[PDB]
């Protein structure tokens, strides 16, 4: 990919950050899905969700 | 607007007592984008594109 005369751009996020994003999503799925409306947060433990 | 705000999960008490401030907020929100028609707006950029 170097000798043939092109390049591959790095992604917009580091791996490390993509991850956070998924950690935040995993923390929020247990809470958002309890009542309609994104304004509040209700992060109940997963079993009761 | 009052019925929709009741429907999106806001109680009728605060709507019944605070019409003036939410009216001012709505008017300011509508008036803000009137002068915002420039390069900073993404939809304006998409229209130009």
């Amino acid at each position: 990919q170097y000798v043939a005369g092109y390049k591959v751009l790095p992604p917009l996020m580091d791996v490390n950050m993509e991850a956070a994003y998924t950690s935040s999503l995993l923390g929020s799925i247990a809470g958002v899905g309890w009542t309609a409306g994104l304004s509040s947060f209700a992060a109940i433990p997963f079993a009761q969700s | 607007i009052f019925y929709r705000l009741n429907g999106v999960g806001i109680t009728q008490q605060v709507l019944s007592e605070n019409q003036k401030l939410i009216a001012n907020k709505f008017n300011q929100a509508l008036g803000a984008m009137q002068t915002g028609f420039t390069t900073t707006n993404e939809a304006f950029q998409k229209v130009q594109d």
